[PDB]
RNA sequence: GAAGCUCAGACGAGUAGGCAGGCGUGGAGGUUUGUGACGAAGCCUUGGGCGUGAGCCUGGGUCGAACAGCCUCUAGU
RNA sequence: CUGCCGAAGGCAGAAACUCAGAUCAGUUUUAUGUGUAAAAUGAGAGUUUCUAGUGGGCCAUUUUUGGUAAGCAGAACUGGCGAUGCGGGAUGAACCGAACGUGAGGUUAAGGUGCCGGAAUGUACGCUC
RNA sequence: UUUCAAUGGCCCGUCUACACGGACCAAGGAGUCUAGCAUCUAUGCGAGUGUUUGGGUGAUGAAAACCCAUCCGCGAAAUGAAAGUGAAUGCAGGUGGGAACGCCCUGGCGUGCACCAUCGACCGACCCGGAAGGGUUUGAGU
């Protein structure tokens, strides 16, 4: 039994066995859309540019 | 006395059949099944077996072992190599099975030879 | 499977190529300062447990088959079982007799000879 | 250690059973009996046939049936004058033990017939012979 | 044997025994022990420790209840005693 | 002693005043 | 013969998406994880306030020295911590008791607080688990099942999570996983090997930057 | 060859020293229906083969009368 | 001939048996003042017994006193050497890396990329005749 | 196999770098036998053990082998300067641990080898008493 050590990083049959989750993931998920809020505190932008 | 101490007196190294060499030993025994130093073959260091020579075969059993002239029975074959393997394979049902593959073999080289 | 040999080159003992008192058989450097013995660089190796090799094709003959000494006819047919992994080999001081008389059991046997043609 | 130092053909198929008995079971005891089967005889002093009477018929007692098993030689000791009835399967018994075993009360086994009637140990006093006693 | 010594592998690398009351029976031979112990005889066995090659006899052990004759040159003080009281007399052999 | 958590550090209080070598 | 087939094969289906929420919770919960840190920063960020982040529990330690010329002090450190070959890495419960132990194998070894990434990509590929003194590779869920089953981690993102996230179970998990063998490092280390990290060298601590190392080491 | 087979992992400088297994030489007991004047031993060889190694087998030539494997024993090894 | 274990400036090994332990650590925390006591991590920990070889010295390190044109002398610890081959410093007993079975591939350490010499007569900013 | 090309390579042993040996080759050549003692291992017997000082037989080679017999050696009893005396109280004493085993219903329970901690008695030599009894002295003792 394991004659030999496959990487399930390059060998996809193997991350399957190891990960039942890898069928359904979904990394790429969209949080931004567009509607993005600018948001730094004006105290925070003055010490910032200070000096 | 018996079989196993038949064995380790004789089988493990003092026997007229044994050829040993660089680290292997084989058997000149008429007897054997194999040519090679084991329990399941050796039939002086084990109970009944069989074994082919050029083709007639041996036959033992137990109950006459005390008596060397009658103790190996002989029967003759000179029909055909397919026939043989019959009679060998037949004769070999009702016996320990272990020993009918390598007994046949013998019979297909040995007829090979012929 | 096929045959690999690790080394070709026999280790000779250090010196040899330069006396004839000293015989090219291997002996182990004794010396406590000696460059073999303390394995410097450009020195004739030592023979090592690492050089063996490999056991499925040790003490085989370039074609897979173990040579396997023989001075009768009974020691030819004790190779009637093992003619695929064994190679008969005619013992030197066999006569010419019993070297063809051999030899020809031998090819009914269908068993390779290593010096069949001597 | 995995083999004895004797070169005996019976010891050697002693050790063969055991073996076997000690990885194919469960019993401490065989495992005992296999290591008691390595040791040396300076590590298997002989018991006498005295001590196996007092240990069989000490205290409580309670002997009844059990085998006493010794790795070793059951001496006899001829200054006790009765000898009860006794079962006792070791490697070697001296002909006066064996006689005197044998002639008044039970029997003497071999190691081959403990493990055909207690295989496992079950109901088996394991002596030991006394150490040291070095001269 | 000089084959499997060292250096054929260093080549190339440079009056009065005494006898305890415990084994008096056991010089009686078996015949006197199967015919006089554990039963009662008028006629009572005799121990020559004499003639066994012992001087004197001691005091380690216990006596079975039958009466015997023990013939000694010397004999232990209380061994005398575990004679009476086992029925028997020690009679001093000169 | 476990690592330090996280926690808050208000600086309308005091606010960070600049340090020079 | 059938019945106990299709018994075996239902519970261990039913093991399987045990496994799949599992893992699916434990990524689920990184990203909350990560989203409620960037949610603190910003919300801090806007109110002129200042956040500070968690100081991470967990830790990489690589040793970058070899055997030779070593104090014994150091050499008894690292023994303990099982770094007994250049390039070897460990994770380790970074505590109080832990910091002052590395402040004196620091010219030795090389340590920093590794990402998910890391040390998902480090357990797939150099993960070998110790079972019964013997270096087995994490081939399968079997033997993580069968070595770490009294601890309730049965899968490889259990492991994960428990040595992401330092565990209730942490030792036990780190104890069960060889020492890491990396290879040497592919573009080599800087021009200096032993200085100070912070001195352009590449020993002592080096946080975030670990994790740039392990790309390299792997 | 239970003195065996099989699976897995780790390991590999080495003096003093300790332990274990093997190669070779003379002679002895047992065995090999063992080899030999159709050529034993020995010797030479740019031939071939085996073993990590100690060493072993073999082709050709020379040569002329004895020699060897296996298990033990033994030593002026 | 080969393999394994392997020092020493009371050791290493062998055998006989404890406990699946809170049993030890060339270690770090906590508490009390380098001592002691009671969390981290690592490791299976041990006890009696006998029996080979050695008990030297060189180099450097940090702690002191006596010192002088000037070095120097005497202590304690630490390591390296000694039993240790390999890469580099043109070469080397003490300098920088690295502890050695036979090989294939990849990647580095130290040091290097004008030629001898495998590798940029690379990029960027200054100094110097 | 010879040879060339590139790379590497200081002459071996001894002795504390030097120094001493080394022109070459073949043969010979150095931890042996024996007496005692000790550890360990193996074999036989076992409170016993040891035939070969001796005797008998051995015919097929007879310096071998086989058989037989009383002494005697070591052990079975130790202590004391010596005369001497000269061992299970209590299952040949108990307590705890303890291998193995059994019993159930993991554990508990028994059960206890060897051995180890304890422990009482006994044999003595020492002391007091006139054998009993009292020491908390002692021996690689029961």
């Amino acid at each position: 039994a394991h004659v030999q050590k496959k990487n399930p990083l390059k060998n996809k049959a193997v991350l399957s066995r190891l990960n039942p989750y890898a069928k359904a993931y979904k990394a790429n998920v969209k949080i931004n859309s567009e509607k993005t809020p600018k948001a730094a505190g004006e105290k925070f932008l003055s010490v910032l540019h200070e000096n | 006395q018996q079989d196993e101490v038949i064995w380790q007196v004789v089988g493990h190294e003092f026997c007229s059949y044994r050829i040993k060499g660089e680290a292997q030993n084989f058997c000149r025994n008429e007897y054997n099944v194999t040519g090679l130093c084991n329990r399941q073959s050796c039939p002086l260091a084990n109970s009944r077996y069989a074994t082919v020579r050029e083709l007639y075969l041996y036959m033992k059993t137990i109950e006459r072992a005390h008596f060397p002239s009658k103790l190996w029975q002989r029967i003759k074959l000179s029909k055909n190599y397919a026939k043989a393997l019959e009679q060998i394979d037949q004769q070999l049902l009702y016996w320990p099975g272990r020993q009918i593959h390598r007994c046949k073999q013998r019979l297909t080289r040995l007829t090979q030879y012929l | 499977v096929n045959i690999i040999k690790k080394r070709t080159k026999p280790f000779k003992r250090h010196q040899s190529d330069r006396f004839k008192r000293v015989g090219e058989s291997w002996r182990k450097p004794r010396g406590i300062d000696s460059c073999v013995r303390r394995r410097f660089r450009g020195t004739i190796s030592m023979p090592k447990i690492g050089y063996g090799n490999n056991k499925k094709t040790r003490y085989c003959m370039p074609n897979g088959l173990k040579a396997f000494l023989v001075r009768n006819v009974s020691d030819v047919e004790l190779l009637l079982m093992h003619n695929k992994t064994y190679a008969a080999e005619i013992a030197g001081n066999v006569s010419a007799r019993k070297r063809v008389e051999i030899v020809e059991k031998a090819r009914a046997l269908g068993v390779k000879v290593t010096n069949a043609g001597a | 250690r995995s083999k004895p130092a004797s070169e005996n053909v019976y010891l050697k198929l002693l050790v063969k059973l055991y073996r076997f008995l000690a990885r194919r079971t469960d019993s401490r005891f065989n495992k005992a009996i296999l290591k008691r089967l390595f040791q040396s005889k300076t590590n298997r002093p002989p018991i006498s046939i005295s001590k196996i009477a007092a240990l069989t018929s000490r205290k409580s007692a309670s002997s009844q049936n059990k085998t006493t098993v010794v790795v070793g030689t059951v001496t006899d000791d001829e200054r006790m004058l009765t000898v009860p009835k006794l079962s006792i399967a070791a490697l070697r018994f001296t002909k006066s033990a064996r006689a005197r075993i044998l002639k008044a009360g039970g029997e003497v086994l071999t190691l081959d017939q403990l493990a055909l009637r207690a295989p496992t140990g079950s109901n088996t006093v394991l002596v030991r012979g006394k150490k040291h006693a070095r001269e | 044997p000089t084959h499997v010594s060292k250096t054929r592998k260093l080549r190339g690398h440079v009056w009065r025994p005494t006898v305890n009351l415990d084994r008096l029976w056991t010089l009686l031979p078996n015949e006197a022990r199967d015919k006089y112990l554990g039963k009662n005889t008028e006629v009572a066995p005799v121990i020559n420790v004499l003639q066994s090659g012992y001087g004197k006899v001691l005091g380690k052990g216990r006596l079975p209840e039958t009466p015997v004759i023990v013939q000694t040159r010397y004999v232990s003080r209380r061994a005398e005693e575990k004679i009476k009281q086992a029925g028997g007399v020690v009679e001093l052999i000169a | 002693a476990p690592p330090a958590k996280a926690h808050f550090v208000s600086t309308e209080n005091n606010e960070p005043v600049t340090l020079h070598p | 013969i059938v019945a106990a087939a299709a018994e075996k094969k239902s519970a261990r289906q039913k093991k399987r998406e045990l496994i799949a929420k599992r893992a699916e919770a434990y990524e689920a919960e990184y990203r909350a994880a990560e989203r409620e840190q960037i949610e603190l920063a910003r919300k801090a960020r806007a109110e002129g306030n200042y956040f500070v982040p968690h100081e991470p529990k967990l830790i990489f330690v690589v040793r970058i020295r070899g055997i030779n010329n070593i104090p014994p002090k150091a050499r008894k450190i690292m023994q303990l911590l099982r770094l007994l070959q250049i390039n070897n890495g460990i994770f380790v419960k970074f505590n109080k008791a832990i910091k002052e132990m590395l402040q004196v194998v620091e010219p030795y070894v090389t340590y920093g607080i590794p990402n998910h990434k890391t040390v998902r990509e480090l357990i797939y590929k150099r993960g070998f688990g110790k079972v019964n003194k013997q270096r087995i590779p994490l081939s399968d869920n079997a033997i993580i099942e069968a070595a770490l089953g009294k601890y309730s981690i049965l899968s490889v993102e259990d492991l994960i999570h428990e040595i992401y996230t330092v565990g209730p179970n942490f030792k036990q998990a780190a104890n069960f996983l060889w020492p890491f063998k990396l290879s040497s490092p592919l573009g080599g280390w800087r021009e200096r090997k032993f200085k100070h990290f912070i001195e352009g060298g590449d020993a002592g601590k080096r946080d975030e930057h670990i994790n740039g190392l392990v790309q390299k080491m792997l």
